[PDB]
Parts: structure tokens; C-alpha cells; sequence
């Protein structure tokens, strides 16, 4: 999710999407949920599931 | 360049941002989209990547990594140990004279 | 009420009651709305209703 | 030698190019006369102005006369319009309610107290929105502490409608009543909720 | 000025372009105004304007709703100044210029009629003169950032 | 989160949940069966699983907020078009009925 | 209720409304619930009755 | 007559600035009067010289565009051969039938 | 049929008209020819019998 870093004023991608956003990524396959958030700076593919 | 500081002032010559308008366009038309290039921690390294990077925006891309070295260095075997390990084979080095040999 | 054969049943919708209308100028407006208020709030209003 | 230099308590200190650290910005806005005045005065970290709303001014000596903006009053009370605390955290009125300000008052010879900002939000608050949505113009709300709804003691009505009564609010939304007496001195509109005197026993 | 030499010791007292911005920023946010614009010419420094108030946009929760960022840059009277200056809409105008284009500007946007009761032009520090030399053009109520020399 | 602070009228009703959260998946869901917290909003396949499986506890309500799961990918690889055409010829082919069945 | 005459784009009132605004009545006191499209042009009153 | 013939229909018009360009475009209140045309559709009625300088006054106006539609009176589109280069490409313009007939 | 659409597939595909706004259902054969955007509605396959 999205957070403010501490003693500080911006923002990074904490949790398993900063990985993603980081050397490790590839190809992330785990239960995630689709979201503007995001969906506004990686992008998915065709859903796999409904719920 | 900037007119901000330097308001008197008209010349002949290309700049080096031409030099890096010229890099786009002898690559745009070689299927060589994975640019990456190296830029010494200058003004005119951040011009040119400037430059560089505002010239591919009008191709909806984007360079695949950026990387800098501190000018007239010694030791630069970390920067390109941490370039090997990508699928960009189209170095752009850009450095100045001494930084380029070493 | 009276013939109490049928029903009343569901709610109430368009909320809006009755009036007394009359042209745009005219000068029995506000002294009629006065009136009318008058009656309504010292409850001979009530009494119609009752009879 | 200069980067983290502080003398004579005043603590001022440079940074990477020229740029002072703690600058000594002020604000200036051009009054009628054509002159810079001195609104506000950014000094450590916050703004610190000097007018608590915007005075309005003049565009020029030929615009058009100002016939949008206007006050209006409300009290608080009932599921109508209820007035909550500013949030510590992100200074600003959460995002559904209004920028409500009210006179706060402390105590004894010292309860001259400034004008508070203590928005707030509710029933009658929706429909004020939708009307400024609609007849687009703009407000500039105010609670009233000066009594209650309205009662003409000593010749002279005191509360919300006593305002509305000396050409100090041009509106009174919030939960007034139609009545015969109060209706005399002003006008009031078509009633949109049903009400009257019942009794609750438990 | 922007840049130095990397062998100077010259230091002044004024105050970046980054910092006016967020006074502006903070302006805004105290009255409760934040929609607004970001008209701007075409100057030497023009760019980082832009992008610093991108970013301190960006990286915020207040809700601020800019849109409308015109560049206004061809000639001042053609077509393409006209549309794009009509286009804006907000109750807030933020620009940016060097007091002759900012004049012609506001003129042009009186002409059209932007400048009535309920709009407030917050051009920085840059358009301000010596605080001496005030054309018969800037309209009362014109927010400007800029140094203290009343105050000591 | 994202969704309750999203919706401003939810974010009304935020605060409650907002100084109660827990810290994973299956330690408030053991509060729960704990007698300790007698709520729950988490994604339908999972509460749906333990609810079947722990024959204790049921899921009541209606589906709100209906949106898929996904794999995911970074900026724009070349995987993405393959990808999604292989997910879809696997929804197509019957084989991810099977699996779910398995 | 308002409607349009025979083969005329132009709008024209009928019954009660009608009566009183073709200066034929005065006042057309009677049940007439008030509505936004009469309102419009005949000054209304107070209600006397909420249905 | 446009006035009275829009108060008396069901489709909702939209009335909005009407202009009277009374002086012999001075560039003081015309240029002034015209600028502030918010809508999409102009209802253009003046003579043929009166039009063209209309017309070339508004091209350099940013008021003439690809969704910018003017309609105008048969007396202005007059005998059908002498268009000058002001008029843009597309107006509509009702005029008496003098091809057939 | 004959390796050419028909319908709102063959007006998208053949420079006609852009989008296909509709009842158009995500498949394999579809999305190889024209790119699809994300699903709004879920669907699929039923019987019905009663």
C-alpha cells in the first residue's frame, strides 16, 4: 500500500509490491487484487478469478 | 545554453543537447530500443540525459536503466559490474576525455 | 373512512400539500398568507379537520 | 564551515547552492490606493497570516458590483447541522463538510476570543450545497452565538433572525419553524420538512 | 541565481523558486481554494516551476484539483492563445512571467474577462518590480510572495 | 484501505476499523474463533475456503465491491501479451474448472 | 395540467389554471397541489393541508 | 420574432448573449462584445460587406474552428457566384431555389 | 467466415470504427485480432433448465 516514509515527507510502495517495484519483480503470481492504485503504475493481466 | 545566467550571449556551434538529438535519430531507425546510457555528475551530463529523456518521450518509451559516476574518478568497476546484469546491449557512454579512458 | 370496503395500503410519496393560488400581482397575497397562518397555528384549522 | 553555522539564537544556515535554509518570505496584495501591504509572514514554518477570511477586494474602478457573495447563519442543533472539531492531522475540513466559523469565547474580562475555525456538516448543510450548486453563489457561513432560534424580548429580536432582522445575514438556514409572528418581519420560503407539536412519553 | 561555479563562495539572502512555490501551495491551502491553474509563458525556468508544483501536488492528501495547465507561448493575440486562455475555468490562476509578458497577459485576460470579483492571481515574487513602479494594470487583490523590507 | 478511504461516506465509518486493524491474514481469523472479534472483510475465495473447511464459523452477506484477482507484471515486458493470452485459453479450455475442482 | 393546442408548438392552459389565468376568475381556491411547472407563474400561499 | 418563437417550445432552448454590433466595428466595443461567445452555434444576420468583415475579424478571433457552426439569412449568401475567401468551408444558409424551379 | 469478420468485430478491425462498445464477450480468437480493455460485468457460460 501506499505510505509516507518516515522522518520524511514522501511516499513509497511498502509490502510485497515494492519488491515488485524493485531488482527482485519478474513475474509476481500470488493472491493480489486489482485497484486504480495499482494498476496506475504496473500493470495487470486478464483476471484469473472473481471474489 | 540557460539564458538565465548567461542573458549576452549567441554562437555558430551545435551544443552537446544536439549532439544527444542526433544519438535519437541515428538510433530511432535501427531497432535498438533498449537505450541505456552512462552520464558523468556534471551540468552537462544532466543536459544531455535531460535532453535525451525528453527527446524519447515523444516515442511513448523510456531508457531501460540510468547510471552515474562521479567526475574524474578511479574506480568505476561497481557502476558497470551493476550494468552487466540486464538484456541492453547499446551503451550510450557520454563521459569527458579521462573519465571515458579510465 | 366512510364506504370502508377498499384499502389504504403502501406508502406515501411527493410530499407536497395544497394552496391557495392567485396571479403574481395582486394585493390580497401576503395578508391571505398571514391569515392562513394564523388560523393554522390557534387551531381552527384543527377543528374543520375534526368536523 | 557554513552549512550548519548558527549564531545569536536567530539559527540561519546555507545549503548546497545559495539557498538560505530559512528564508524570510512575507505576502503583499495590492490595496485600493495602489500600494503593497503586509498580509501574512511565512517565519519558521507556518503561514501565520493576519486575516482570518478574504476581505474581497476590488477588481478595478470599473467592475461590476459584488452581488454573489453573502453571510449566512446557522446555529447548531438536531440531525440538522452538528459542528465537529477540525482534524489535528492534514489541517484542512476532512471532505464532505463546509467551512463553518463560529465565535469562540473564553472566560471572564478575558473571553474575547478570535474567530475559530470549526467546520461542520449535516442535514440542512446538504441542502445549502445543493442550492449554491444550483443558483451558483457562493457563501460564506458563520455560526451565531448570541441566544437561540428567536424571541422578541425588550422590543428587540435576539437570535438568528434578529440578524437577519438588522441587515447582518441575508439567509438563516438551519432549523427554523414557520410561525405568525416571526413571519411578520421577514419572508420566509416554501417549507421542505413536515413538522408540529407532538408529545413523547417513554 | 540558479547555478554556481563549483569553485565560488558568493551567498545571498533572497529565496529559490522552489520556495515561493510552496508558500503559494500553502496560500491556497489556508483559505480553502484549491482548484486552480497553472497558465505560464515561456521563460528560463519555466520547466522546473512546473514540475516542482507536480510533485508537491502529487505527493499530498488534501485533494487539490489542477487541471488546465496551459503554456501559453505563440505570439499573445493569435488563435491559440485565445482558446487555451478561455479554456481555463477555475477560481484560482497561478502564473508565471516576467512583468512584461505578465502585464500583457493580465491585460488580455481582462479584455476577455477573467478578472472580475471572484478571481485571485497569485503571480510570484518575479512580477513584482521595486514595489515602486505599479502599471495601470495590475488589479487590487494581486497576491505576489516576495522579500521583506518594511520589517526590519 | 485503499477502498474505505476511497469512499469519503465509508471513510466516516473508517476510524472504527482504523484503530482496530490486525497485522495478517489467519491470527484475526484465530481472535475470531477465539471469541475475541466477531467481524471480518477479506477476499471471497479465502473467508468462502475457511468457512467450508472450519465447520464452525459461516460467511453472511453480499458480494460488494466485485473485482478480480490478477497476476502481476512491471512496466511493460514483453511477457504481458502471451501471458494473458495463456490465461485466457486456459479459462477457455476447462483446465482452471479442474483445478479449482482439485 | 398544461398541454399544446391542435398543431401548434406554442404552450397554453386548460381548467382551473387556465380559467384564472385568461383574467376570467380571481381566485381558484380548491384543492391544487402544489406543483414546480404552476409554480412558475401563479403566486402560490401557505399550505393549508400536507398529502 | 427568435425570441418570442423560443418561449413557446417544449425542446428547452438555451438562450444565451445576444450582440448588436452598432458601431462600424471601431475594434473598441466589437472586439470586446464578440470575444466573450461561449456556445457552439451562431446565428450570424447583417449585410454581405457587414458579414465578410465579421467573418475576417472572427477567423483571428480562435472563434471559427472544426466544431464551430454558423447559420445565416439568404440575404447575406446573395447571388450564389461571388463568394469571397471569408466565408468558411460549411455554413448553412436557407435561400430561395434557383437551380430547379 | 473465409478468413474476414462480420459484425462488431469486422467494423473495428478493418479501420471503420473505433471501439465497440456492446455486449461483446472477451474470448481467444477476439483478443488475438482486436485488444480488448478490462472487464466490467462477469459472465460466462449457464444452463437453464427448470
Amino acid at each position: 500500500t501506499q505510505e509516507r516514509v518516515n522522518n520524511s515527507n514522501k511516499k513509497e510502495w511498502n509490502g510485497m509490491m515494492g519488491e515488485l517495484l524493485s531488482g527482485q519483480a519478474d513475474m509476481i503470481v500470488a493472491p493480489l487484487t486489482i485497484n486504480n492504485e495499482r494498476a496506475q503504475y504496473i500493470e495487470f493481466s486478464k483476471p484469473f478469478k472473481y471474489q | 545554453s540557460d539564458k538565465s545566467i548567461h542573458l549576452s550571449f549567441l554562437r555558430t556551434v551545435p551544443p552537446y543537447s544536439h549532439q544527444s538529438s542526433v544519438w535519437f535519430e541515428m538510433m530511432r531507425v535501427y531497432s535498438w530500443n533498449h537505450i541505456i546510457l552512462l552520464v558523468s555528475d556534471d551540468h552537462e551530463g544532466r543536459a544531455a540525459q535531460k535532453r535525451l529523456e525528453t527527446l524519447l518521450e515523444e516515442r511513448e518509451s523510456k531508457a531501460e536503466k540510468v547510471l552515474q559516476f562521479d567526475p574524474g574518478t578511479k574506480n568505476v568497476t561497481a557502476l558497470l559490474m551493476e550494468a552487466k546484469e540486464l538484456e541492453a546491449r547499446v551503451i550510450i557512454l557520454s563521459a569527458s576525455e579521462d573519465d571515458a579512458a579510465t | 373512512s366512510q364506504k370502508c370496503d377498499l384499502v389504504t395500503t403502501g406508502e406515501l410519496f411527493f410530499r407536497s400539500g395544497f394552496g391557495i393560488g392567485m396571479r403574481k400581482d395582486s394585493p390580497w397575497k401576503q395578508n391571505v398568507s398571514l391569515s392562513i397562518l394564523k388560523s393554522h397555528e390557534n387551531g381552527f384549522m384543527e377543528d374543520l379537520d375534526k368536523t | 564551515f557554513m552549512v550548519n553555522v548558527t549564531w545569536d539564537g536567530k539559527d540561519l544556515s546555507f545549503t548546497e547552492e545559495g539557498y538560505q535554509v530559512h528564508p524570510r518570505l512575507v505576502v503583499i496584495v495590492l490595496n485600493k490606493d495602489r500600494e503593497w501591504e503586509k498580509v501574512g509572514k511565512w517565519e519558521n514554518h507556518t503561514l501565520s497570516l493576519r486575516h482570518a477570511v478574504w476581505p474581497r477586494y476590488k477588481s478595478f474602478s470599473d467592475c461590476e458590483p459584488d452581488d454573489n457573495h453573502l453571510s449566512i447563519v446557522t446555529l447548531e442543533e438536531a440531525p440538522f447541522v452538528i459542528v465537529e472539531d477540525i482534524d489535528p492531522l492534514t489541517e484542512t475540513c476532512v471532505r464532505n463538510t463546509v467551512p463553518c466559523r463560529k465565535f469562540v469565547k473564553i472566560n471572564n474580562s478575558t473571553n474575547e476570543g478570535m474567530n475559530v475555525k470549526k467546520c461542520c456538516k449535516g442535514f440542512c448543510i446538504d441542502i445549502l450545497k445543493k442550492l449554491s450548486r444550483t443558483v451558483k453563489f457562493t457563501y460564506d457561513l458563520y455560526l451565531v452565538t448570541n441566544g437561540k432560534h428567536g424571541k422578541k424580548v425588550n422590543n428587540v429580536w435576539n437570535g438568528m433572525i434578529g440578524e437577519v432582522v438588522y441587515q447582518r445575514a441575508v439567509m438563516a438556514v438551519g432549523s427554523l419553524t414557520i410561525n405568525e409572528e416571526r413571519s411578520e418581519v421577514v419572508d420566509f420560503s416554501v417549507p421542505f420538512v413536515e413538522t408540529g407539536i407532538s408529545v413523547m412519553v417513554s | 541565481m540558479a547555478d554556481k561555479d563549483p569553485t565560488s563562495t558568493f551567498f545571498q539572502f533572497g529565496a529559490s523558486i522552489q520556495q515561493q512555490a510552496t508558500v503559494m501551495l500553502k496560500i491556497m491551502q489556508d483559505y480553502d481554494w484549491h482548484v486552480f491553474s497553472l497558465v505560464t509563458t515561456i521563460f528560463p525556468g519555466y520547466r522546473e516551476f512546473i514540475s516542482f508544483v507536480k510533485t508537491t501536488v502529487d505527493n499530498s492528501f488534501v485533494g487539490w484539483d489542477m487541471q488546465n495547465v496551459i503554456t501559453l507561448d505563440t505570439s499573445f493575440e493569435d488563435a491559440k492563445t485565445q482558446v487555451q486562455l478561455k479554456k481555463i475555468h477555475s477560481s484560482v490562476i497561478l502564473l508565471y512571467c516576467s512583468k512584461d509578458e505578465a502585464v500583457l497577459i493580465l491585460s488580455e485576460a481582462r479584455s476577455l474577462g477573467l478578472t472580475g470579483y471572484d478571481f485571485f492571481w497569485i503571480v510570484p515574487s518575479l512580477v513584482s518590480g521595486n514595489t515602486e513602479l505599479i502599471p495601470k494594470e495590475f488589479p487590487s487583490g494581486l497576491i505576489s510572495v516576495s522579500y521583506d523590507d518594511w520589517d526590519y | 484501505d485503499i477502498y474505505f478511504r476511497r469512499q469519503v461516506e465509508l471513510s466516516t465509518m473508517y476510524r472504527h476499523m482504523e484503530k482496530h486493524n490486525y497485522e495478517s491474514a489467519a491470527e484475526a481469523i484465530q481472535a475470531v474463533r477465539d471469541n475475541k472479534l466477531h467481524a471480518f472483510i477479506w477476499d471471497s475465495a479465502v473467508l468462502e475456503f475457511e468457512a467450508s473447511q472450519k465447520c464452525d464459523l459461516v460467511t453472511t452477506g453480499e458480494l460488494f465491491f466485485r473485482s478480480g484477482f490478477g497476476i502481476g507484471m512491471r512496466k511493460d515486458s514483453p511477457w504481458k501479451q502471451n501471458v494473458s493470452l495463456s490465461i485466457l485459453k486456459s479459462h477457455e479450455n476447462g483446465f482452471m474448472e479442474d483445478l479449482d475442482k482439485t
